[PDB]
């Protein structure tokens, strides 16, 4: 714990020193050293400590520290998933404004204060109004809309916390408290539903994945969206079970029309990026609702497919980003022959696809049975609703592969040895999951 | 059951002795507990000593559960495996305590929003038996099928 | 009175209106397409039909 | 259209391609080109049937391993010559073999 | 007229210079067309064409009102249900008017 | 720069010109043909919905009356 | 050339309605003094008014919303007629 | 829990019930009660009475609009040139009507508020609900097609949000004290307050 | 020759395309196709939803003639000559506890009622 | 047609590369292709990322990374003793009848009689007979069978 975050704290300390020309590299073995150092944390983890793995404190609550089985899993992704946002980016401007917002958010996971929870994922604010909002290829309106929504989401969360921290006198998940407010329990709630896409409050997110980097939109969809179950579990459930299972019928409401509505809108859409932002809106309700059920299944259940997303988002958004560098289109209309023309792109996309769809050689095929198992123990028709919709997630893709499939292309577009090198780690970690390494 | 102040202090008192007790010898399996701290505490938050222990408590035995769910499916597969077509009358045994393990594992902790799990569907055989009998005794048609000896291959 | 309501921007009216003009994707030309939405017809049974088809020694 | 130079790098154009079908040689497949026909074949054939008994070996001692027969066959199984957790034979009637 | 920019030997250099057009990343990008361009164009900038009708209304209303009542209706059904199956009292729901003040059951109690 | 809008007329004469048209307006169903077909296929979807609120209905009603009858029962005796 | 978005009206017809602006402006001190005078006026008579329900204030804020008039409106509308 | 096994949270139990402990040993109250008057304009009992009070607000925010507008058409009329109008009679109907428009609207939502209420019997949120869509569908009379739905919607939620905001959240939220031990959990050992902390005096401006 | 084969190209769009040009699939090559076929466009077979429900109309009652006989006006005794296979007790008491076996129907058996009410069971789970 | 000299079996007609791998043009004298500068840290780092997981997987000890597998020895000899305790309650009806009491005021069914034998040391159980919510009988029941 006390290795993982100190490296966390040299990756952005590490680019004050360099020599600006050896930034990608030092960057590189950086990340490396960092995903080393989460797997020590993992190592000296041990299972018989079955509440907090690990908890360090360094003089004050805020700086308490500690890694439970969500927190763990989440690090391990973040720390995983990094190096490939790192290699995929270039200069020192875009280096520092991606080792900081990564830094803040791997911070965020394992802090067990909510003040500190959100001093730190806040605190990547205005790098990503800047990122997303890039001289040429950023667009301004994503970069306004992402900050306005998690502004005042935060703040009504920070609002909570703050009555909380007033009411029992520490915000400290450590110490057990339980509230029975409706306020205060929709404070802590907004940020996760504006956070983790619920319908209506996820326009922010196709809009700034698809105006932000490679290296951001694999950031943004790999873990950005995974802080809210962290969130959930840690800082939610504890306090406000009671609102949650008051409020049950809404939440189901919410969520299932969030999966439908989204379910429905990538139907409407011809810009791939948007395609691969829409399912994972759609994919966020199902974890959403099997952690709201508060039981064993659920909470496991909506872990494990967030790693399962975790790994297969990325992997689609890097495809795309491949296609995009060598066709500078995300018009699906444009791309046409690439089973012949790109046989090696082809392959990995039609994989990942395919995962995407919850296959069972895929770990979303696993973390899916064990959500709807979930739903099931809490009513038969909460599974039904949610089995016989995944349909539409299955005729937008199926409609997406068969235009791109096939046609007329006067243009050999594959990847290169660089392309091949950034997905063979999410190409195992898809398989070693799949094969049931959860 | 009234809890008074001076009680609840009594109690505070004692359980922060108990974690003394706890402290004084290093134990490895301190967060896998044999036996659970009791208490008439209206909420267990309040003494958080006793929280988490109980909690932790709590998941050993949800593990203890799972795995001896686990080795009574075995003894029914087997079991099934051996006899061949006798499997229906030699196995209602096994199969009566498998699902009963099943129901006891998930049971336990369901969680506040989730249903009784009835495994071998014991429930339902006993709603639609006691509909029966009040049909019967008050001279109404049941609009139900009758209680079955058997609907599972144990319960 | 003058109101907020008067100075809101209503969305009453299209601010952009498509060109009229509309691409027609290229088809094969079916020469006769008139739907058939009579099950039972006359022209089932017709005298030339008779002739044509039904009739001829084969 | 003069061939470009690494043209000579690439491969010609198989016996059993069309004279008419015309694809491009660049273009990397793992399933192989269009039609393939590499020289070399017979040794990378032979170095998978090799392959291919050795992990025909690897699964036969795995799955000896893992074969569990609970109820005795009604006659001989040819089971009985590789593996000895067989259990013996009894007939219909009920007779031990 | 073409050559070939990389140099898998490590001695790559940028012939900017050079009358014959490299051979570079950009030369396997697609060409646009002006009318799929404008279509892609009014696609994303369909917000201009939204008009408040009466059609609009009862279509908005009607899908998107009629699967959330729905559903609510039905999560309000399952949950009654559930409670009459585990044998909980009425819980109290938030927009429910319940005399009742049970939410979370109590692991101890035997229900 | 941008992609040639000239056609290829090298096999018009082998598979046909390219002068007929599609007929479709592009426009899709009216918005009173569209409630009728939501109001319809939805339910169909939901089948087990119905079921179980068919079944419990039911199971409540019976139980109403037996409740009933018992407590007519235990007023008299 | 690349898609844009279409313009409603006519060029010399929307200008001349940007030219409706360009009238001779007053300083905002006279608004600024009656303002000022009135509001001292007003938070002294404040302290004796009598205590109204949340929602009668909740209301009144709506309509007192709803009928303020920029300042930029009446510039814009402003005829020195009858 | 913080575990993937057991549910999260806890359980209370229903039938074993903690006796109130006072947060201090005395208690000096820095907050005065209601008014008279206050009490007095809230009573909704008699629909007229409780109009004729409330209405003065709504009279005072529609002068303000209309001496407002007013103050605005007569800074731009020149004072140089002579003018063959006269200025009041331009003035005089701004001023005139935003006030009754104001005061007439204000009127219609305390007065359906106040019948619907002593028709239902009960204080509920639909009162305030139905006394704004009332007042937003008169709002609307004449106006284009949005805003016969959007006014009766603005206006039927400021009386939602002045609800959950003025009155439910106090009465919610009366018992946490953040002095002491916490409300719920007084078995923790935390400094106990002989009296409780008067951070400043009851009002009187 | 299966392969080389000559094709047509779709001519490249050259006017405004409509709003709803992606129910059009064309990947190139001259005949493009709808979405879904017959969803717009010519119909095989020059026949509409009309015609065919119009048929349905026609052959449904003939099809379903045959079902409706034995399933509703026939009934259990007049169903068959024979009454369902005799079993010996201990075999018959099990087999009579699937739902969806074929003894429940004995009607010469003394325990047809239950056998008959267990046959139409519970549409639901009830727990 | 047929095969290129008449028989199955002989060599390929092609000689070459059926395409280039990576799109990377063979170096004429046989050269090596100089090494990308992340091929190193890419594979020595993410190796012993998956290195260290296999090893944490497999090396550690039983409990220290999967919880379940400690508890098997335990549920063990739990399923020893829950089988003796169920085979001497199928055999004695006393015990059933009092069983059947402890049920009922615990508002459950009779055939969640094995369910009471299997919950003997749970949270449930264990705070209920302290609290007095649970009948001081089933104490009895659970050591006439040998606890
Ligand atoms: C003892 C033995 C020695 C061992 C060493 C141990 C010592 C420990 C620490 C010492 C390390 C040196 C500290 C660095 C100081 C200068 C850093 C800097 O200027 O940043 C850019 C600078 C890059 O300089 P440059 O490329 O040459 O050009 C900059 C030009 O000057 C101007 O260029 P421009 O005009 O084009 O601006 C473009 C701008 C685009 O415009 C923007 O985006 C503006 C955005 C506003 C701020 C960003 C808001 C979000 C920032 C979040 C904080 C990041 C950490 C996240 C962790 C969460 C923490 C809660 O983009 C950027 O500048 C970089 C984007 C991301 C960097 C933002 C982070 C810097 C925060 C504040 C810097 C400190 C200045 C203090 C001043 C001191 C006296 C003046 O440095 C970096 O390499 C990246 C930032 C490194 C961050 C570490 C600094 C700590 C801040 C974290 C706060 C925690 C509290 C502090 C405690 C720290 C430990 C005790
Ligand atoms: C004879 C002298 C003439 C003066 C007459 C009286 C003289 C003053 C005597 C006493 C003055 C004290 C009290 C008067 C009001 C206090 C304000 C003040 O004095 O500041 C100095 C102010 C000038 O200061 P400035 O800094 O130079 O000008 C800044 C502006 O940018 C100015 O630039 P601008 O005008 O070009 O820009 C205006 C901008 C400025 O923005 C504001 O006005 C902000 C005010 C917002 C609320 C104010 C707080 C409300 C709390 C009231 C507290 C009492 C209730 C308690 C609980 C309520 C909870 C909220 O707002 C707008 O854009 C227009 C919209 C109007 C409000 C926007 C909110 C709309 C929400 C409604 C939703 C419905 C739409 C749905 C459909 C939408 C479709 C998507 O002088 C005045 O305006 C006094 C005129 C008196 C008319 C007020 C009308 C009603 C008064 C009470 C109602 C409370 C609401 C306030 C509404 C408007 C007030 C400005
Ligand atoms: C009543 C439903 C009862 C059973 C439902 C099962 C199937 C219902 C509809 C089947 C649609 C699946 C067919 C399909 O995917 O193929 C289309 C692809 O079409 C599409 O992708 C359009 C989307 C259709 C998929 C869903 C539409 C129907 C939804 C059912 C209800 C709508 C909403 C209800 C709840 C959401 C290709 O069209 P063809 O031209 O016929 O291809 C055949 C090949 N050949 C050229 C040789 C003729
Ligand atoms: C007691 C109080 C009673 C109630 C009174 C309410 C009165 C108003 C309350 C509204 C507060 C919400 C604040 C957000 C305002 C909308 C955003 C401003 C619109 C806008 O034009 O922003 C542009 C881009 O914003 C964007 O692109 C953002 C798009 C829209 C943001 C969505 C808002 C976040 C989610 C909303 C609610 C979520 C949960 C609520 C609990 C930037 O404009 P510019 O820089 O060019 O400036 C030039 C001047 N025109
Ligand atoms: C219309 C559908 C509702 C939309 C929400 C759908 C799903 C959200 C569920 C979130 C889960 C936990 C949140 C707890 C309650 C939030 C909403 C529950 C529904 C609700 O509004 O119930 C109200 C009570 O809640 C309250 O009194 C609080 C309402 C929320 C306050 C709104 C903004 C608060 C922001 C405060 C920021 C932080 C403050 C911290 C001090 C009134 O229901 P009722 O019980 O009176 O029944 C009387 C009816 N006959
Ligand atoms: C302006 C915005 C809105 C304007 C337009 C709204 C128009 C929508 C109105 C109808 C929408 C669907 C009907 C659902 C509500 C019907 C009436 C609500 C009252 C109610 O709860 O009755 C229950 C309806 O059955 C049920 O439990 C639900 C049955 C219908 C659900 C299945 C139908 C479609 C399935 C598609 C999937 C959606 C659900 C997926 C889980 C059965 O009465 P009760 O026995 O519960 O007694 C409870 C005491 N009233
Ligand atoms: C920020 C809250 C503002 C509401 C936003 C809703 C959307 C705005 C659209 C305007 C519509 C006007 C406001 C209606 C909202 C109230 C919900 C209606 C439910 C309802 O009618 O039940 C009432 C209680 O609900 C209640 O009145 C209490 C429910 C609290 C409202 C919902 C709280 C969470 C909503 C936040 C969602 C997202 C925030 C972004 C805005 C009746 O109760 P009763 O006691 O009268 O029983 C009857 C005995 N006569
Ligand atoms: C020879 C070299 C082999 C080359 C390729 C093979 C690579 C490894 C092959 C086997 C190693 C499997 C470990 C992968 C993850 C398994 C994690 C795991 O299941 O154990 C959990 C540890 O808790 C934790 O919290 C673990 C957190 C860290 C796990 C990784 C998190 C995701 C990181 C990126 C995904 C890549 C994974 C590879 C607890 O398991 P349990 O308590 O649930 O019970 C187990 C039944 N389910």
């Amino acid at each position: 714990m006390s290795l993982y975050l100190f490296m966390l704290f040299l990756q952005p300390l590490s680019l004050s020193f360099v020599s600006r020309s050896f930034s990608k590299i030092s960057s590189l073995m950086m990340s490396f050293a960092t995903l080393w150092s989460a797997v020590y944390m993992w190592f000296t983890s041990n299972g018989a400590n079955q509440t907090f793995y690990q908890v360090v404190s360094w003089g004050s609550d805020w700086s308490t520290f500690g890694v439970c089985y969500t927190s763990l899993y989440i690090s391990l992704l973040c720390a995983f998933i990094f190096p490939i946002c790192v290699i995929l980016v270039q200069g020192y401007r875009a280096l520092s404004i991606l080792i900081c917002i990564q830094t803040a958010v791997s911070l965020s996971i394992v802090s067990l204060h909510m003040l500190a929870f959100y001093a730190l994922f806040e605190s990547s604010l205005l790098l990503f109004f800047i990122l997303i909002g890039r001289r040429k290829y950023g667009s301004l309106s994503a970069a306004y809309n992402i900050s306005i929504y998690t502004f005042i989401s935060a703040l009504g969360f920070l609002i909570s916390a703050f009555w909380l921290n007033w009411s029992f006198g520490s915000v400290c998940a450590l110490l057990p408290n339980e509230e029975a407010n409706s306020f205060v329990a929709f404070g802590i709630f907004i940020l996760l539903w504006v956070k983790a896409p619920l319908v209506p409050f996820h326009l922010w997110l196709p809009e700034a994945h698809v105006y932000a980097p490679t290296a951001g939109s694999v950031l943004l969809a790999g873990v950005l969206l995974k802080i809210s179950i962290v969130g959930l579990h840690v800082f939610f459930l504890p306090i406000c079970a009671s609102s949650i299972v008051k409020a049950f019928p809404l939440i189901l409401s919410i969520c299932l029309g969030s999966f439908i509505f989204s379910s429905f809108s990538t139907l409407k859409q011809i810009d791939l990026k948007k395609i691969v932002a829409y399912s994972s809106i759609s994919h966020m309700a199902i974890v959403f609702l099997s952690s709201a059920t508060n039981s064993g299944l659920g909470i496991q259940g909506a872990v494990l497919y967030c790693i399962a997303h975790g790994l297969i988002s990325p992997g689609l958004f890097l495809l795309v980003g491949i296609l995009y560098k060598n066709t500078n289109t995300k018009l699906v209309f444009y791309l046409r022959g690439l089973s012949q023309q790109a046989p090696v792109w082809w392959s990995v996309w039609v994989f990942f696809m395919l995962g995407n769809l919850a296959f069972p050689l895929f770990p979303n095929f696993i973390a899916e049975v064990v959500c709807l198992s979930a739903l099931f123990k809490n009513h038969e028709l909460y599974a039904y609703a949610f089995i016989f919709f995944s349909f539409v997630g299955t005729v937008y893709s199926s409609t997406v592969l068969g235009r791109l499939k096939g046609g007329v292309s006067s243009q050999c577009v594959d990847a290169s040895r660089l392309d091949v090198i950034s997905w063979n780690p999410l190409v195992l970690a898809t398989v070693v999951t799949g094969i049931g390494y959860m | 059951t009234t809890a008074t102040i001076e009680e609840r202090r009594a109690f505070h008192k004692e359980v922060l002795d108990i974690v003394q007790s706890k402290l004084a010898n290093k134990n490895s399996e301190w967060a896998r507990p044999e036996e659970p701290i009791l208490h008439n505490l209206k909420s267990e938050k309040e003494e958080p000593h006793v929280y988490y222990h109980n909690n932790n408590f709590r998941v050993t035995r949800q593990l203890i559960h799972f795995e001896k769910t686990k080795i009574f499916e075995d003894e029914l597969d087997k079991c099934m495996r051996t006899h061949g077509e006798a499997k229906y009358r030699k196995c209602q045994e096994i199969a009566k305590r498998f699902q009963a393990s099943c129901r006891v594992a998930s049971n336990l902790e369901r969680g506040p929003n989730a249903r009784k799990r009835d495994v071998g569907f014991i429930y339902q055989n006993n709603k639609l038996r006691e509909l029966e009998k009040d049909a019967k005794e008050l001279g109404l048609n049941n609009p139900f099928p009758p209680s079955s000896p058997r609907t599972t291959i144990g319960y | 009175v003058k109101t907020l309501a008067d100075y809101i921007h209503w969305r009453n009216k299209p601010s952009s209106i498509p060109p009229v003009d509309e691409y027609r994707p290229p088809v094969p030309l079916v020469n006769y397409d008139k739907l058939s939405t009579q099950f039972f017809s006359k022209l089932d049974n017709d005298p030339v039909i008779n002739r044509v088809l039904r009739a001829p020694k084969v | 259209v003069p061939e470009p130079p690494y043209a000579k790098y690439l491969a010609n154009k198989s016996h059993y391609c069309p004279p008419d079908f015309h694809y491009s040689r660049e273009i990397y497949a793992p399933y192989g080109g269009y039609f393939n026909d590499p020289k070399g074949w017979r040794t990378n054939t032979a170095i998978a049937t090799l392959v291919m008994l050795a992990g025909a070996y690897a699964v036969f001692c795995f799955g000896n391993a893992r074969e569990e027969r609970l109820r005795a066959p009604k006659g001989w199984i040819p089971s009985q010559l590789w593996n000895d957790n067989v259990p013996t034979p009894v007939d219909y009637r009920g007779k031990v073999l | 007229s073409s050559r070939i920019a990389g140099d898998t030997t490590g001695k790559y250099t940028p012939n900017i210079f050079s009358p014959e057009t490299p051979m570079d990343r950009s030369f396997s990008h697609v060409p646009k067309n002006p009318f799929w361009e404008a279509w892609v164009f009014r696609r994303d900038n369909i917000q201009r064409e939204f008009v408040w009708t009466w059609q609009t209304i009862f279509d908005l209303a009607t899908f998107v009102g009629g699967l959330y009542v729905a559903m609510y209706a039905t999560a309000s059904f399952c949950s009654r249900q559930n409670d009459k199956r585990n044998g909980y009292p009425e819980r109290n729901y938030y927009f429910s008017d319940s005399k009742s003040n049970f939410v979370i059951p109590d692991e101890r109690e035997f229900y | 720069n941008y992609a040639s809008l000239k056609a290829d007329t090298s096999m018009d004469h082998v598979f046909g010109d390219s002068t007929n048209k599609l007929n479709y307006d592009f426009q899709l169903m009216s918005s009173k043909e569209a409630f009728f077909w939501n109001y319809t296929l939805y339910p169909i979807v939901g089948f087990p919905i119905f079921l179980y609120l068919y079944q419990f209905n039911k199971l409540e009603n019976f139980e109403a009356e037996i409740a009933a009858a018992k407590a007519a029962k235990a007023a008299s005796e | 050339d690349e898609p844009k978005h279409q313009i409603p009206g006519n060029a010399l017809d929307n200008w001349a309605f940007l030219r409706t602006y360009a009238k001779p402006l007053p300083d905002m001190i006279h608004y600024y003094y009656y303002v000022y005078l009135f509001g001292f006026f007003f938070v002294y008579k404040v302290a004796d008014f009598p205590e109204y329900s949340p929602r009668v204030l909740v209301m009144a804020a709506l309509i007192g919303s709803l009928f303020y008039v920029r300042r930029d409106w009446v510039h814009r509308e402003f005829k020195d007629s009858p | 829990t913080f575990n993937y096994v057991i549910p999260y949270g806890g359980s209370s139990s229903y039938t074993i019930n903690n006796e109130p402990v006072k947060a201090e040993e005395v208690t000096v109250d820095f907050s005065k009660e209601p008014s008279a008057s206050s009490l007095k304009l809230a009573d909704k009992s008699d629909w007229i009475a409780y109009t004729f009070n409330n209405v003065p607000l709504m009279a005072t925010v529609g002068l303000l609009a209309g001496a407002h507008e007013a103050f605005l058409h007569y800074e731009r009329t020149p004072i140089y040139g002579k003018r063959t109008y006269n200025i009041i009679k331009k003035l005089a109907p701004i001023v005139i009507n935003k006030t009754a428009y104001a005061t007439l609207l204000g009127a219609i939502f305390c007065a359906t508020d106040a019948l619907y209420e002593n028709y239902s019997g009960k204080k509920s949120y639909t009162s305030g609900m139905v006394a704004g869509a009332a007042t937003g569908a008169v709002f609307a009379i004449g106006r284009p097609l949005p805003q016969p739905l959007v006014w009766p919607l603005v206006f039927a939620a400021a009386p939602v949000i002045a609800d959950l905001f003025g009155e439910v959240y106090p009465e919610s939220m009366k018992s946490a004290r953040g002095y002491g031990t916490p409300y719920g959990f007084e078995n923790l050992d935390d400094a106990v307050p002989t009296r409780n902390p008067i951070r400043r005096n009851p009002h009187h401006y | 020759a299966g392969a080389g084969g000559p094709v047509k190209l779709s001519p490249p769009v050259d006017k405004p395309l409509p709003y709803n040009y992606d129910f059009w699939m064309d990947n190139g090559i001259y005949p493009g196709q709808p979405i879904y076929d017959g969803m717009f466009g010519s119909m095989v077979g020059n026949m509409s939803l009309e015609y065919m429900a119009k048929g349905w109309l026609v052959l449904l009652p003939i099809l379903s003639a045959p079902f409706v006989y034995e399933h509703c006006i026939a009934d259990d005794v007049t169903r068959n000559p024979f009454v369902p296979r005799q079993y010996p007790s201990e075999v018959r008491e099990f087999l009579a506890l699937f739902k969806n076996g074929f003894v429940l129907n004995d009607y010469s058996q003394p325990d047809y009622e239950e056998m008959k009410r267990r046959q139409s069971g519970l549409l639901t789970p009830i727990y | 047609s047929g095969h290129p000299n008449g028989s199955f079996w002989s060599e390929g007609t092609q000689v070459g590369l059926n395409g280039f791998k990576y799109g990377e043009i063979p170096l004429p004298n046989g050269q090596p292709r100089k090494k990308l500068w992340l091929e190193n840290i890419w594979n020595i780092g993410y190796g012993g990322f998956f290195l260290g997981a296999f090893c944490l997987y497999y090396g550690a000890p039983p409990g220290h990374v999967i919880p379940s597998q400690w508890a098997t020895p335990k549920a063990k000899d739990e399923y020893a003793v829950d089988m003796k305790m169920i085979d001497k309650y199928n055999e004695r009806p006393d015990l059933q009848a009092r069983l059947s009491i402890v049920l009922k005021d615990l508002n459950m069914i009779e055939e969640e009689a094995y369910d009471l034998i299997m919950m003997r040391k749970d949270y449930k159980v264990l705070l209920g007979l302290h609290s007095g919510r649970v009948p001081a009988d089933l104490k009895a029941i659970y050591e006439e069978l040998e606890a």
